[PDB]
């Protein structure tokens, strides 16, 4: 599977977790922020690695990272 | 006028009339002065 | 002369292609009349010719076995058998016409630097900023040693943006 | 959800498939091997007798495509027995064909039967 | 239900404000520059009309508009013809003698040496031998001065000025509402009528009254300046009467249905003309009259104002079958308000036509003194090809962008486009299989026969000699229309063409046509051809069935008709988009077409051109495409390495700035693969240190530099691999055609 | 002495051509598609 | 009060930030604990597009 | 809230089928199927494609990969503004409620969500691979 990180520059924007085409970020409580809420990965079992994620961050550099993992039926979107 | 000439201002434009001007200039150069190798 | 070189005055190839080029314009006029377009425009071609290979066998260029001009690029042998002509003073020539552009280039892109919206003068290019930065630029290279001396040429390490590393 | 049609839903062509015998689910995989490995070689015999580098040369031309044919038939008798082991190695009713054991026996059905098929082709073109 | 004229009076205003704010069109381009990627966005969405707004009025105005603009610009260019022709060619002496004399329309000036461009054409003239027949088209039209050239060309200037005029006045003072460009029967029933009929009708009487007597005067043997001025045959009775009886009667016999009466200048004759080598100019004639006929009935067939007529959405409502569902509900309204779909119809058939052009055009030489003009020929053939197959890839595209953004599934439920994209995975199947088959059974022929070949066995080949594949298919047909005019055709004199059959006509001892036979090297061709053309139709389908979704991306639609990927995700998933599948379509089309006209200049080069001796014809190349064309190393040696010493050594000579293009095609071509097999990802990093050596100058550009693009690095590379190619073949085909033909 | 027969080409080309190849593809393959217990 | 005051031109110490060694604006400064309460925007854009980025107090410098 | 339970006597939309269904993997491996409620019949563009009719009510549809379930939730929320849900099915029977996991849509922040894969730095403070050096296979400095 596909490694995906969360780092605390994130301003809790929410753009990444409405970007993800497969529900594998979420938003959760933070107090690190002006937002109060921080980008999750708890269901990074089924990301394919599109990197929509990357392209919908503002922060710089980026505050979601998606390392190219160990590959298998749902990492590479496989419907058969 | 002012809106032409800012027209006319653009990068295309001034590009394209420097680089017929300096055009003209060579080849009116090697046509005076023609078959030009050495100083 | 030099690497065994010829001058074309004397070499005996430079004159059988000449006058095979002679040859074949004179081939090529043979078959229309005598106070016609082509004609004028063959023997006006012809002319040329000759006048091109008297020109540069006057102007001391160096002939090889093949009859052709070979130019020398070592600025001591230049200098030494008159050959500075060929590589040397267009050599300058050119130092002189790229600096000044460069020099034009890089006053206007200081010169809009300053202003409120810079790119907008980059896509329209001011014809009078651009025009005086043209004929100022004459004195390029004294301005330009003259900006290196005093340091305001290059900036700074801690102004110019570099990778991580 | 699928798409239907009538080449795929037609009666006739049901049973015409049901008839084949890869579809009978029932009999044992060597007689299924026997059957359509005589089918193969007979119809694979014609095309090196025909058209082979020795087609043009007479009493061999048969002699040498029905070697090239039993040699084909062996090399999938091979195939047939690689896909076997690489293919069921753990774990209406469950078809015995689709098994180590009767995948086993149904290349062998296929050689012996491909064989005899080259062999018959053989003759009945003399 | 009312078709009418609907017009706004002054929408925009003409003024030159905007023309100094560039990207005023788009939203986004508008606000400015701030990296050099807003440049070429500036240049990738100037004509993207449906982008800039959603209004169908503003699009539709901004399409009409831009069309009378594109009708300026043909305006112009066939008025410099005209002129060119008048002023700087020499088509009067070439009237004296077609047949020794080379057609040249442009002069180059004596600067830097290039007057040897110059080249001894004929008649105490020196210049450019062009290949675009002109001379041809104005000798079959009648034109024998300089000063008929010279009026048609001022004539065209002002018909440029006219377009420019009206595309301002249609889109400043009065723009046409919607509904005035939603009439499509009342469309539909002009262009059939009134332009294609009209114009037909208006061709056929210049042909009657003008081409007909100059042009029979010309084959007797009559010097252009004796021969009578068109309106003096326009003018009285007595020469036309004198050229041809029937006219002694008028119009009379039009009117009272004796048609028969005008057999001596509307023929059947068939074949070609023995002097020219064209085709009869009285049946041209006769066909124009026909086809203006024909037309005009045609545009009396919609509704528009009255009960009469027919309504195209009724018709294409009541065509509906058992197999299909609904059938085509909705199409109507996909056509009368989506212009990706109209044009991507219209760009399909568009190229399919000049396709046909082509063949046609070689084949029955329509223009006098053109047939033997090999260099003219092939160039026509070549150029309406690579023209056709454009298009054809454009229609591609635009179905591929109507699919993405006009596309509504609430107006297709269970149509036909429903249903295609439904079963879109078993079509692309089967395709993609009989694409393999193609391939297989087509270049392996090929290569079969270069084993063969090269283990010296040659009876084991794919030849005539040996194993044959015969197109009997072809051959009977040939047969068929040779024998036509005996069985099926009685009043036709002879054949449409002479490639069918029977004896060659050739005028100035060159063949100007005779029959093509056609063998085993012209089956695997023609099997080569099917083959492309079936993979370049697949890789178009699969980008226009898969354009809004597939089993990889189910969102692909949201993402756009163009855009680069979607991530390395899913194992990869660079060019998915359409507009990709269109940028590898361009590349097949390029295979498919090239292939096409080697095989044209091959055939053409050994079975039909050539010189005429006593007892027997010798061909340009000896007739070895039978022998040579059934391998790889035959069409390597025998036709690229053979054929291209007419470009290589080309130098000092006129042709030598073809040999230049060939070197320089080389070039771009080679450049292309810089663009295609590389990444901007290197690039902005490389321009990342050029910028750093910038800022340490001080001159690094307030505007941005990047790199180019995903999208447009595939589009450059494909630009230049297009250009270097097609202008390679073009040197190679002129310089040999024009030394050797 | 070394010098290998007549017909060893005949023998050895045919060998490792098409024997050899099989028998390794073959190998090869259910090595590849073996699952782990 | 902390940071620097508003509307004063700093300068980037960030190293994986495209504005490294850059001058950008500052447009406001938190005034709680968050790890980058600097806001700093920029005339020249990243390739993301985005003009604006947040950074600590400690990689800012007045210059 | 509670989590849902698939009901699989669900009506599914008007649909005359397609050849972008389901494969051998729903059979083997598993499928997903996505379920949510509609307040009246309303064309809609399917995943896989064409255009197929949702009734009033229950609506019940099956996939083979996640990636087509959340593009149709993403559909009916943006267009018809609905809120669909789907699970996990495997073949032995097992269901598995996916999307929106804990009941609430994770585009806005809900309490009690656990942080899962948060590193306390940046990326600039990433150590170099040579301190990630022959551990126990490939791994890269973020994953420390
Ligand atoms: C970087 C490569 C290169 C170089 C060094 C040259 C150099 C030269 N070329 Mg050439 N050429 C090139 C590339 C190059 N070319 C390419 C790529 C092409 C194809 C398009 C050509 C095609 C070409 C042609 C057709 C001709 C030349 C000619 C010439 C000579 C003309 C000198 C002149 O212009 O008079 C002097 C110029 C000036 C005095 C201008 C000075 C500028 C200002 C006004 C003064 C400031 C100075 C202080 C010269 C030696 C001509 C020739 O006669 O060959 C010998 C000529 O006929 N070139
Ligand atoms: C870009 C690289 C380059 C290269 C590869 C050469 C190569 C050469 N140069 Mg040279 N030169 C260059 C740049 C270069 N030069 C530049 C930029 C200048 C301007 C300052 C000169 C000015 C120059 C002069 C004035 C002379 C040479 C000479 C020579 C030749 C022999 C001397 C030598 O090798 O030492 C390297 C060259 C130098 C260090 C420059 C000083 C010359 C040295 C001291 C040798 C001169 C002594 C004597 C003349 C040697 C020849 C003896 C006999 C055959 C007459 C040699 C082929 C000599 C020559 O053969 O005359 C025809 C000569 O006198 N060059
Ligand atoms: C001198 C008269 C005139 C003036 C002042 C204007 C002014 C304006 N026009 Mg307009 N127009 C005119 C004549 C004029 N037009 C004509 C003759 C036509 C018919 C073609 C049109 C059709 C037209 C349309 C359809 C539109 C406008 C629009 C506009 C507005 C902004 C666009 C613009 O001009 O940017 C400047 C653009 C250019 C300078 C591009 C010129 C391209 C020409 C036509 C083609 C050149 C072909 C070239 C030579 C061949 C390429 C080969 C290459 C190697 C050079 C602007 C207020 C647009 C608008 O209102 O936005 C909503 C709009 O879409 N015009
Ligand atoms: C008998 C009537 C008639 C004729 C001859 C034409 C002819 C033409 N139309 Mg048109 N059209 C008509 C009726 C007609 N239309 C009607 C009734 C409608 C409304 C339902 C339209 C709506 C329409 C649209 C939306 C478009 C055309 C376009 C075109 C041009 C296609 C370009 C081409 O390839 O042709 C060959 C080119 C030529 C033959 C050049 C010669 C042009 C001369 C001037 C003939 C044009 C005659 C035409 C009736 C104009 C006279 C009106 C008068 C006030 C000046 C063409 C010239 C396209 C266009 O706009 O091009 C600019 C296009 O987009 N037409
Ligand atoms: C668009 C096609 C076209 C055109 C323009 C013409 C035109 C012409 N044809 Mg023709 N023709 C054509 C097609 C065409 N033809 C075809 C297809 C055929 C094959 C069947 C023929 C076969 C044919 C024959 C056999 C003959 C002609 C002839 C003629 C000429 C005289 C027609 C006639 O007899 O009286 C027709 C009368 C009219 C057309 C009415 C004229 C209307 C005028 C112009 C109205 C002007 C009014 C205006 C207000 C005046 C005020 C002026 C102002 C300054 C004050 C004429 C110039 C004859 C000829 O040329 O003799 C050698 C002739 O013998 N044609
Ligand atoms: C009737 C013909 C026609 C028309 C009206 C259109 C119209 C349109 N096309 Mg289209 N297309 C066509 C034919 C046509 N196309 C053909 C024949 C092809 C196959 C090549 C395509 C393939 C195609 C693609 C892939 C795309 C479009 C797009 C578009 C839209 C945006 C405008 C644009 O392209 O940007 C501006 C136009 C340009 C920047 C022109 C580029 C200049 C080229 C590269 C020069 C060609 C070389 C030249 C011939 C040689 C010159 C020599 C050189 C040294 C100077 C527009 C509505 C785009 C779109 O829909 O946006 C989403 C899209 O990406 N078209
Ligand atoms: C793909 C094109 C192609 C074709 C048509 C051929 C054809 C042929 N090759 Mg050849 N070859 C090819 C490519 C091709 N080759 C290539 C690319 C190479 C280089 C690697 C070679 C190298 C080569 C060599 C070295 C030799 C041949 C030889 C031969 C001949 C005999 C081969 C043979 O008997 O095999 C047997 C064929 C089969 C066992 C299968 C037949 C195919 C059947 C008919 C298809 C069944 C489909 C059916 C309709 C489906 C029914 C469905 C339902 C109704 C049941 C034969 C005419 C031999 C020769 O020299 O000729 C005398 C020979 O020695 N080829
Ligand atoms: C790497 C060295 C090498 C190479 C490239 C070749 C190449 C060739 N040999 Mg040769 N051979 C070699 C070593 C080599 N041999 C040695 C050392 C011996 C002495 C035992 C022989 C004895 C030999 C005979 C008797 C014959 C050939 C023949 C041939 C030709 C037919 C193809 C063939 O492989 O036949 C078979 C080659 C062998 C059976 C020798 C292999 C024995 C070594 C010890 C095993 C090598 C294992 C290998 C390195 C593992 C990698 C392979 C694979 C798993 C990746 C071919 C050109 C035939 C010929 O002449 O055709 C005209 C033939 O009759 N060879
Ligand atoms: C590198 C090793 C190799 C060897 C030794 C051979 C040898 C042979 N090939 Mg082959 N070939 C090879 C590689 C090889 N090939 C490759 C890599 C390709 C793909 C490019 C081909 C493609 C090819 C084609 C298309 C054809 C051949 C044919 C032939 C036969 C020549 C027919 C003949 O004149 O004799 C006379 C033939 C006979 C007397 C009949 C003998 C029948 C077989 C060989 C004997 C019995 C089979 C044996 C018991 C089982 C072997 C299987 C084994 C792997 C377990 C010959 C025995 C031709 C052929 O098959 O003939 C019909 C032919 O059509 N080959
Ligand atoms: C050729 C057979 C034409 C087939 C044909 O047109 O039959 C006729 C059949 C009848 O269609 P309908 O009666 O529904 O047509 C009525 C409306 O479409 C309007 O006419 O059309 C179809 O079967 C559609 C299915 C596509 C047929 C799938 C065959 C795919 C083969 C493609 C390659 C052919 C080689």
């Amino acid at each position: 599977a596909h490694i995906v990180k969360i780092y605390d520059t994130c301003i809790g924007c929410t753009q990444c977790v409405r970007a993800c085409p497969l529900d594998v970020l979420e938003m959760v409580p933070w107090d690190g922020c002006k937002a109060s809420q921080m980008a999750s990965a708890p269901r990074t079992e089924d990301c394919v690695g599109c990197k929509r994620c990357e392209t919908a961050c503002p922060t710089d550099f980026l505050s979601v990272r998606v390392y190219l993992g160990s590959e298998s039926t749902r990492s590479m979107g496989l419907s058969y | 006028m002012k809106d032409f000439t800012t027209y006319l201002s653009t990068a295309p434009v001034i590009a394209t009339i420097w680089f017929t001007f300096t055009a003209g200039l060579l080849i009116e150069i090697n046509r005076y002065f023609p078959d030009p190798l050495v100083f | 002369d030099i690497a065994g070189l010829t001058p074309c005055s004397e070499s005996k190839a430079y004159a059988k292609l000449e006058k095979k080029e002679l040859k074949t314009l004179e081939k090529r006029l043979k078959q229309y009349e005598a106070d016609s377009a082509p004609a004028v425009a063959l023997k006006a071609t012809m002319e040329r010719t000759k006048a091109r290979f008297a020109n540069y066998a006057k102007a001391g260029l160096l002939c090889g076995n093949d009859g052709l001009p070979h130019l020398i690029a070592d600025p001591g042998l230049a200098l030494k058998y008159g050959h500075a002509g060929e590589v040397f003073i267009p050599t300058f020539g050119f130092l002189y016409v790229a600096g000044y552009i460069g020099y034009v280039g890089r006053q206007y892109l200081i010169a809009v630097k300053g202003e409120a919206k810079p790119t907008d003068k980059e896509i329209i290019i001011d014809v009078p900023l651009a025009t005086k930065l043209a004929w100022q630029g004459a004195g390029w290279p004294l301005a330009a040693v003259q900006e290196l001396q005093r340091g305001t040429l290059l900036e700074k390490e801690e102004n110019i943006t570099v990778s991580p590393r | 959800g699928m798409l239907e049609t009538p080449v795929t839903s037609a009666p006739i062509v049901a049973t015409y498939l049901s008839n084949l015998p890869a579809y009978r689910t029932g009999v044992a995989p060597v007689l299924r091997g026997v059957e359509i490995g005589l089918a193969h070689g007979f119809l694979l015999a014609g095309p090196f007798i025909k058209l082979g580098p020795l087609r043009n040369v007479p009493e061999t031309a048969e002699i040498a495509g029905s070697l090239s044919a039993a040699g084909l038939v062996l090399i999938l008798a091979l195939c047939l027995s690689i896909y076997g082991s690489a293919q069921f190695q753990s774990t209406v009713a469950r078809d015995p064909l689709f098994s180590a054991d009767g995948w086993s026996e149904f290349a062998a059905g296929f050689l012996v039967g491909g064989e005899a098929g080259v062999a018959w082709a053989y003759v009945c073109t003399q | 239900k009312k078709v009418k004229i609907a017009v706004d009076r002054n929408p925009v205003e003409t003024s030159f404000e905007k023309w100094a704010k560039p990207g005023h069109f788009s939203r986004t381009l508008s606000k400015g520059p701030n990296t050099t990627t807003w440049i070429w966005n500036l240049h990738a969405d100037a004509h993207d009309f449906d982008s800039h707004t959603s209004d169908l009025e503003e699009i539709s105005r901004k399409v009409f508009s831009a069309h009378f603009g594109q009708l300026g610009i043909i305006f112009i260019w066939l008025s410099g013809m005209y002129f060119h022709g008048a002023r700087f060619s020499n088509y009067e002496a070439w009237l004296s003698d077609p047949t020794h004399i080379k057609p040249s329309a442009q002069v180059v000036w004596p600067i830097v040496g290039q007057e040897i461009l110059n080249g001894d054409v004929g008649g105490g003239f020196q210049g450019i031998q062009i290949t675009s027949g002109f001379f041809q088209l104005w000798r079959a039209s009648g034109i024998t001065s300089e000063l008929q050239l010279y009026t048609t060309a001022i004539g065209g200037l002002v018909m440029a000025a006219a377009m420019f005029f009206a595309g301002w006045f249609h889109y400043h003072k009065a723009a046409p509402k919607l509904e005035w460009f939603q009439n499509v029967e009342s469309m539909l029933n002009h262009h059939l009528g009134g332009l294609l009929g009209l114009g037909s009708l208006a061709w056929a009487g210049h042909q009657i009254h003008v081409s007909l007597p100059v042009n029979k005067l010309l084959d007797a043997g009559v010097d252009p300046k004796e021969i009578p001025l068109p309106h003096d045959l326009l003018l009285n009775r007595a020469i036309m009467a004198d050229l041809y009886p029937s006219f002694a009667k008028g119009i009379a016999p039009f009117f009272t249905l004796n048609w028969s009466e005008y057999s001596d200048f509307l023929t059947f004759k068939g074949g070609l003309n023995p002097v020219t080598g064209g085709l009869w100019l009285s049946d041209t004639a006769h066909h124009h009259v026909a086809i203006a006929v024909l037309f005009l009935v045609a545009g009396h067939m919609y509704r528009t104002n009255w009960g009469i007529g027919h309504s195209m959405k009724e018709i294409l409502e009541a065509h509906r079958g058992p197999f299909t569902g609904e059938g085509h509900v909705g199409l109507y309204e996909i056509l009368t308000t989506s212009w990706h779909a109209q044009l991507a119809i219209n760009l399909a058939l568009f190229g399919s036509l000049s396709i046909i052009v082509a063949h046609h055009m070689y084949a029955m030489p329509p223009y006098p003194y053109l047939a033997t003009d090999y260099g003219t020929q092939l160039s026509l053939f070549t150029h309406h090809t690579w023209i056709g197959g454009f298009c054809i890839v454009g229609a591609g595209a635009h179905a591929a962008i109507f699919m993405v953004r006009d596309y509504d599934p609430t107006n297709n439920y269970n149509n036909l486009l429903d249903r295609v994209i439904r079963h879109r995975d078993a079509i692309i199947s089967h395709l993609n299989w009989v694409c393999i088959f193609l391939g297989f059974h087509s270049f392996g022929l090929y290569i079969h026969n270069d084993t063969m070949s090269a283990l010296g066995r040659p009876q084991d080949m794919f030849s005539d000699t040996a194993i044959q594949l015969q197109p009997v298919f072809a051959q009977w047909i040939q047969n068929t229309h040779f024998l036509a005019p005996q069985l099926t055709a009685p009043n036709a004199l002879a054949a449409t063409s002479l490639t069918w059959g029977g004896d060659l006509v050739a005028v100035g001892g060159k063949v100007a046509m005779m029959p093509i036979s056609l063998g085993t090297s012209d089956f695997m061709v023609h099997h080569i051809h099917a083959f492309t053309i079936h993979v370049t139709v697949l890789i178009l389908l699969k980008g226009v069935l898969f354009a809004r979704s597939s089993r990889l991306i189910p969102d692909k639609a949201n993402l756009g008709f163009r855009f680069p990927c979607d991530g390395p995700g899913r194992g990869g998933t660079c060019q998915v988009s359409a507009w990709d599948h269109v940028f590898l379509g361009l590349f097949w089309m390029y295979n498919s077409l090239s292939i096409v006209i080697f095989h044209f200049s091959w055939k053409m080069q050994s079975d039909v051109w050539g010189t005429v001796t006593a007892s027997g014809v010798s061909h340009i190349t000896g007739g070895n495409f039978a022998q040579s064309a059934n391998t790889i190393n035959g069409w390597l040696r025998d036709f690229l390495w053979a054929q291209s010493s007419q470009v290589i050594q080309s130098y000092g000579s006129a042709l030598s700035a073809y040999g230049l293009i060939f070197l320089g095609a080389h070039f771009v071509w080679a450049f292309s693969l810089m663009f295609l097999f590389s990444g901007r990802g290197y690039w902005q990093e490389l321009i990342e240190s050029i910028v750093w050596a910038h800022n340490k100058l001080k001159v690094a550009p307030a505007i941005q530099p990047r790199a180019l693009s995903i999208t447009q690095g595939r589009a450059v590379g494909v630009a230049h691999y297009l250009l270097g190619g097609i202008a390679t073949t073009w040197s190679f085909f002129l310089a040999r055609i024009i030394s050797v033909g | 002495p070394f010098v290998p027969p007549s017909w060893a080409p005949s023998v050895f080309v045919p060998l490792t051509g098409l024997v050899l190849p099989a028998i390794a593809m073959a190998t090869l393959f259910v090595y590849i598609e073996k699952e782990a217990p | 009060e902390v940071g620097p005051k508003r509307g004063s031109l700093v300068k980037i110490l960030r190293p994986e930030s495209y504005w490294f060694n850059q001058v950008g604006k500052v447009v406001s400064v938190d005034q709680s604990g968050v790890r980058y309460p600097v806001v700093v925007r920029f005339e020249n854009q990243n390739y993301a597009g985005v003009t604006t980025n947040n950074y600590a107090l400690d990689e800012v410098v007045a210059a | 809230w509670t989590v849902p339970t698939l009901n699989p006597d669900t009506p599914s939309p008007i649909f005359g089928g397609s050849t972008g269904g389901l494969l051998r993997k729903a059979q083997t491996e598993e499928f997903y199927v996505i379920t949510w409620e509609a307040k009246k019949e309303q064309i809609f563009e399917m995943p896989t494609g064409g255009a197929a009719i949702m009734r009033q009510g229950p609506n019940l549809l099956k996939f083979g990969k996640k990636e087509q379930c959340l593009a149709l939730t993403t559909q009916l929320r943006n267009k018809f503004k609905l809120t669909p849900c789907f699970y996990r099915v495997f073949p032995d029977g097992k269901v598995q409620y996916l999307h929106p996991a804990d009941g609430v849509y994770p585009e806005k922040v809900n309490a009690g969500r656990v942080g899962a894969n948060q590193n306390m730095r940046r990326i600039g403070q990433n150590v170099n691979p040579i301190k990630v050096k022959f551990s126990g296979r490939m791994m890269s400095p973020a994953e420390i």
